[PDB]
DNA sequence: ACAGGGAAATGGTTATGTCTGCTTATCGGTAGAGTG
RNA sequence: AUCGAGAGGU
DNA sequence: CACTCTACCGATAAGCAGACATACCTCTCGACCCTGT
């Protein structure tokens, strides 16, 4: 069972093997990210085939702290539940908290009731973890001290919170932002803005968090809660009509999608003159060995050898087996396996006694005829699929 | 269902989840499905009678 | 780079006709025909309604 | 499940002792014990109400509406 | 490291390395099965370190040993030593600078045992 | 464990897979029945007898397991 | 040095070899067991394996898809090599070189040893390079030297333990048969 | 018809324009049908080795998707595991972590 | 005529029901404790 | 190659 | 032993925005703007 959980700044660190940071546009499209281009070269891995590429994730030093969007509900259940504790090591019981919607900005709110007088050395755990700010009944509560707060935990907190259903970690100020690899080529663009927003803040920063530094620590957090945050293989399609005057488990294909599709199978013993005599007259179309595939057409001048390992897929003919997809009904029946038969037209054959566990009549519709592959899906559908 | 970035971002901010075999994982992440002919019996080979 | 036919493309070139704008655009269109007889799987309508395919 | 009770996939929860009648008669029913039977249910409740709905039967209108109630009913409910 | 992990002692490679160097003739007649690598090597090493004879023997006077506080690390360090001065012990492992002084008697009796085997 | 001891037709189609999986990797049959040209109708011929090399192991939702032989069991 | 540990191992056995007589089965199984065996080098955690003696338990046998082959997970102990920090081996050495020798201590064929720590040994130069001393003691080809490993290096490209030894001290002679 | 062809370069998936070659969309209504049956291998059958097919990593210790293969905190790529799993939980996993989710794949084997 | 940043607005306001869910006023309903 | 829209057989 | 007076939990509506167009599959016909050197 896979289980889900929160990216730390530490995870992002350690999953990012490239150590630079990403700093110029021109950094995106660099070679340790993988092949998803059409043009370039790797230098991580190297696969140069587009099938074995996977892509390498990326980190940007952000110094700049952000709270979490969409977790602002789950700091607010975990700050509200915790018991009265003082000392955070190994008059407070009004304390209420609140947030602001500051140009669509999440901000958490320390506000004390009007009922309380205020007084300037109250909450002297505070004031020794971190400045107060603002002495005011509006105090913007800076994530250093929500992670200050939160980084020496106690027993008892950590029990009654993997008690209640949740857990802290390192992620709820994004330190290093992950760069998705570019497998993907709106958002390029979102993110080349966020990218030159954070560095002209960071060209223009000088000391400590102060009021001078805040006022120009408020457009970053705007951009970032503003705007930043299957097919199958074998089908068969056509126009069915009626034949009355062939057995029920037997169903028309014509001669172009029989002589494309093919029907995998395994060398055995028991069979061994028959793939000969089926192979050296040049109806099929390729075969595998190990992991590379060779064709059948004309060029080869020795013979195919039967070799056990090497696979070998037929040209579908009397004797095989395929279920057809209708379209959607509910019944289960409509699902059925049957015996192909070739034929030189281009339609499919349906007798009319099979009206009744499909629902297509014979006035234009539709059909899905899939083909099974593995030999295991071969028993599957011969035996549950059959009439 | 219904909007998969809500149930996500609870899922996330859940991280508890247990080993269960339903539709999701079988048809997602390639899990052999425990429902039909992928259900819940082995095939152990016998030594005694070969 | 050039436009090759698909799968149901073919057929005798009937007519090549090559043009341009105004503001500077070679255009050019080839025009293929096929001849086709009823086959199975053509449906066939009449003046009241009733719709079939042909079987045999 | 293979002790012929009706089990479920999460928290091995039980929903039926044995899925098929014990009445006086007795029949060799094509249900298994690995045989998958809520989706089958699904399907086989799924059907008849398509074929009611598609036609413009008034009759089978209120028939269809008094399945549709069934299926739309919720825990909380208010007047 | 298993439950039913220990530490081999000497000779008994030599011996099982001889074995199978007996079914080695026969391991190779037979075109089904191809011949190692590693067992001509390491029984080669065995024949270029072998110091002992009989295993039971050795095993019973060492057993006394065992009795006395002694792991099995260091009895396969003194038995692929064949350890009898004090030089070689103390070259051995350098930390017996506080304890050679009652190590000594146990030295004397190896050196005692390696001359009557 | 089991008092009807009858096969389900998804465990029949599952063993009659992999005999033909198995048949199909260079593998004698144990009957002498050779010749066919479809590994299917072996695997349908050596399953239509009693001696089968292979059983099944099946599941119990509280925890455990018990063996089934196929020797004992009976087939439709 | 030669320790038995106990592993499981899923052994892949074909069926062209499935017949009624028993003994034939545990012969192809233990030869595929040994054919198996006799391809890999070592492990960094468990070290270098030698052979097996004995068979523990036998477990039965699972089925594969789409490939028609058994699977039998088995459990068996076997013997392994392992060396040790300061463990003192024995080792014979082959090739000579102007910063150090190549000695073989059993597989192992990558045992460096420095020459910065040999005070008494000097290098003569000609066709076969060797090192004497005052006590008229050579190191060359057929001869075994008593060394102490100060420390090892692992190399996952060629699956091989780094060794590091020292020949610093009084009185260092080569061994005398008695 | 389609045996074997181009893909999307998306999704890994037969693309919809059947002009040439191509390969229909499995449909929910099939795998409905396919499971009211009690059908599981040519359903995996269809759903990795026809479709888009691919391979995954992860450190028997660490918790964390490695990319051969390597996890930086611990170095030794001795411990990892193969399990075969499509090109469809990968882009979720890679778009998670874009995001900011990790996921824990609890492995046995 | 092309590279680089991320903008460019025009006021306007009479024309799917029907619903689930989330967040605010409104109504009582207490429940004490100043008095008595 | 990509996106969106429109027109279709079921 | 009766009175009043405001702190606290409900129930309330009561207002507030959204949210939604079964599914398999076919074909053709156009797709960001203002400004500086
Ligand atoms: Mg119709």
């Amino acid at each position: 069972g896979i289980t889900f959980a929160l990216a730390s700044h530490h995870e992002i660190c350690i999953q990012s093997i490239s150590e630079s940071a990403i700093n110029h546009p021109s950094q995106l499209t660099n070679a340790f990210l993988g092949l998803p281009l059409e043009f370039g070269k790797c230098e991580s891995c190297g696969a140069t085939e587009p099938d074995k590429c996977e892509g390498h994730f990326g980190y940007i030093q952000l110094p700049v702290p952000i709270y979490h969007p969409a977790h602002v509900n789950e700091l607010k259940q975990m700050l509200s539940l915790l018991c009265l504790k003082c000392l955070k090591i190994k008059e407070a019981s009004q304390i209420s908290i609140k947030d602001r919607a500051s140009d669509g900005a999440s901000y958490l709110e320390l506000k004390l009731p009007s009922r309380s007088r205020l007084q300037p050395g109250c909450w002297n755990f505070l004031e020794r973890y971190g400045y107060r700010y603002g002495s005011d009944y509006t105090r913007p509560l800076l994530a250093r001290e929500v992670k200050e707060i939160l980084r020496r935990i106690p027993e008892e907190s950590r029990k009654k919170l993997t008690a209640k259903g949740h857990i802290p970690q390192e992620g709820y100020i994004l330190e290093y932002l992950p760069v998705p690899p570019n497998c993907l080529s709106p958002s390029r663009i979102e993110l080349k803005d966020v990218l030159k927003k954070v560095i002209a803040i960071k060209s223009s920063r000088s000391g400590e968090t102060n009021f001078e530094s805040h006022k120009a620590e408020a457009s970053e957090m705007f951009r970032v809660v503003d705007t930043y945050l299957k097919g199958s293989g074998f089908s068969s399609r056509s126009v069915i009509t009626g034949d009355a005057y062939r057995h029920v488990n037997e169903v028309g294909i014509p001669i172009e999608i029989a002589q494309r599709i093919t029907f995998e199978e395994r060398v055995s013993v028991h069979n061994r003159g028959y793939l000969q005599k089926l192979v050296d007259d040049k109806l099929c179309l390729s075969y595998t060995q190990g992991s590379t595939t060779y064709s059948l057409r004309d060029g080869s001048k020795g013979h195919t050898e039967l070799k056990p390992g090497q696979v070998v897929h037929r040209r579908v003919m009397d004797g095989d087996v395929v279920f057809i997809n209708r379209p959607p009904t509910t019944h289960k029946h409509s699902l059925q396996a049957l015996r192909v038969y070739v034929h030189e037209d281009n339609t499919v054959k349906i007798n009319p006694l099979m009206c009744s566990p499909l629902s297509a009549d014979f006035d234009g519709d539709c059909v899905h005829l899939f083909y099974p592959q593995s030999l295991s899906a071969k028993a599957e559908v011969m035996e549950l699929f059959s009439v | 269902l219904i909007a998969p970035r809500k149930c996500f971002e609870k899922a996330a901010e859940k991280c508890h989840t247990d080993s269960l075999s339903t539709v999701v994982g079988s048809c997602s992440w390639g899990k052999r499905v425990d429902v039909g002919t992928g259900s819940q019996f082995e095939l152990l080979w016998n030594q005694k009678e070969t | 780079h050039s436009i090759k036919l698909k799968h149901t493309e073919r057929g005798i070139v009937q007519k090549v006709v090559l043009s341009s704008n105004d503001e500077g655009k070679n255009f050019a269109a080839v025009s293929l025909r096929q001849v086709r007889s009823p086959c199975l799987g053509d449906k066939f309508s009449s003046m009241h309604g009733q719709k079939g395919v042909l079987g045999y | 499940t293979n002790d012929g009770t009706v089990r479920n996939t999460c928290s091995n929860s039980v929903i039926q002792f044995k899925y098929g009648v014990d009445s006086e008669r007795g029949h060799q029913g094509l249900f298994e014990a690995g045989e998958p039977v809520g989706v089958l249910a699904a399907t086989a409740m799924s059907n008849p109400a398509y074929k009611a709905v598609l036609d413009s039967s008034p009759n089978s209108n209120s028939s269809w509406e008094l399945m549709k109630e069934v299926l739309l009913c919720k825990v909380n409910f208010q007047n | 490291l298993p439950e039913n992990a220990e530490c081999m002692m000497d000779c008994e490679a030599f011996q099982i390395l001889d074995g199978i160097k007996g079914q080695l003739v026969g391991l190779s007649e037979d075109p089904s099965i191809k011949i190692p690598v590693s067992y001509d090597r390491a029984l080669a090493y065995v024949e270029s370190c072998v110091h002992y004879t009989n295993p039971q023997s050795v095993r019973k006077v060492l057993e006394p040993l065992k009795t006395y506080g002694i792991s099995d690390g260091e009895m396969c360090v003194i038995a692929n030593a064949s350890s009898e001065s004090v030089d070689e012990v103390l070259a051995f492992i350098p930390s017996l600078k506080t304890k050679k002084e009652v190590i000594n008697q146990p030295l004397q009796d190896a050196l005692e045992e390696l001359s009557k085997l | 464990r089991k008092t009807s001891k009858f096969m389900t037709k998804y465990e029949r189609a599952r063993i009659l897979g992999t005999r033909a999986l198995q048949i199909s990797m260079n593998a004698p049959v144990m009957v002498e029945l050779e010749g066919e040209t479809d590994p299917l109708e072996i695997a349908m011929k050596e399953l239509r007898q009693r001696k089968i090399p292979f059983t099944i192991r099946r599941y119990l939702p509280d925890g455990s397991f018990e063996e089934w032989g196929v020797d004992e069991l009976i087939v439709e | 040095m030669f320790l038995k540990v106990q592993l499981p191992w899923n052994v892949m056995i074909p069926a062209e070899n499935m017949d009624a007589k028993g003994l034939m089965l545990k012969r192809a199984i233990l030869v595929e067991l040994l054919e198996a065996f006799a391809s890999k080098k070592a492990t960094k955690e468990l070290g270098y394996y030698v052979a097996v003696t004995t068979l523990d338990k036998i477990g039965e046998g699972k089925i594969r898809e789409h490939t028609g082959e058994v699977l039998f997970p088995v459990m068996f102990s076997g013997m392994t090599f392992k060396i040790f920090k300061g463990e003192i081996i024995h080792g014979v050495v082959h090739k000579v070189l102007k910063h150090g020798v190549f000695m073989r201590c059993g597989p192992i064929e990558n045992v460096y040893l420095s020459y910065t720590k040999m005070p008494d040994y000097k290098y003569i130069p000609g066709e076969n390079p060797i090192f004497m001393n005052e006590k008229t003691s050579r190191i060359q080809v057929e001869t075994t030297v008593r060394v102490v490993v100060i420390g090892i290096k692992w190399m996952e490209v060629e699956r091989e333990f780094q060794a590091l030894a020292s020949l610093e001290g009084d009185y260092l002679g080569p061994l005398s048969e008695e | 018809f389609r045996n074997t062809g181009p893909v999307h370069p998306l999704t890994r998936q037969p693309v919809a324009d059947r002009k040439r070659f191509g390969g229909i969309k499995f449909g929910e209504m099939e795998r409905d049908c396919l499971i009211a049956h009690g059908a599981s291998a040519n359903l995996h059958e269809r759903l990795f080795t026809l479709s888009d097919s691919s391979q995954m990593h992860i450190c028997r210790k660490c918790k964390t998707y490695a990319n051969g293969p390597y996890c930086r905190v611990c170095v030794s790529s001795d411990h990892v595991v193969r399990v075969y799993v499509p090109y469809g939980a990968k882009l979720l996993c890679q778009e998670l972590f874009s995001m900011g989710i990790t996921l824990n794949f609890d492995t046995k084997l």
